[PDB]
């Protein structure tokens, strides 16, 4: 589908509320595999399952690993900015 | 695949 950008907005006492699988390692795509119902994710209205994370906040994911990825997507605070797309 | 909840 088409690449969209979608903005999240985080309190620190909360996670993202995704589930992600995919990786590099595995010759696939950080893959948003669940939307968990109230958290960050759901109430941004934008995000989904079978979304591809490409990019959050300017960091690209195409290439990364599954562990690196959560690294990546947990340190990011507040206002966040995803780049997915759906296939 | 992995699955990592965050």
């Amino acid at each position: 589908g088409p690449i969209r950008k979608v903005l999240l907005l985080k309190e620190d006492h909360e996670g993202l509320g995704i589930s992600i699988t995919g990786g590099k390692e595995h010759g696939v795509p950080i893959l948003i595999s669940e939307i968990h119902p109230g958290q960050p994710a759901d109430r941004c209205g934008g995000l989904h399952v079978g979304d591809a994370i490409l990019a959050v906040n300017g960091v690209n994911l195409r290439d990364t690993k599954h562990k690196e990825a959560v690294t990546i997507l947990s340190q990011q605070r507040g206002e966040i900015e995803f780049e997915v797309v759906y296939v | 695949w992995p699955k990592s909840i965050i």
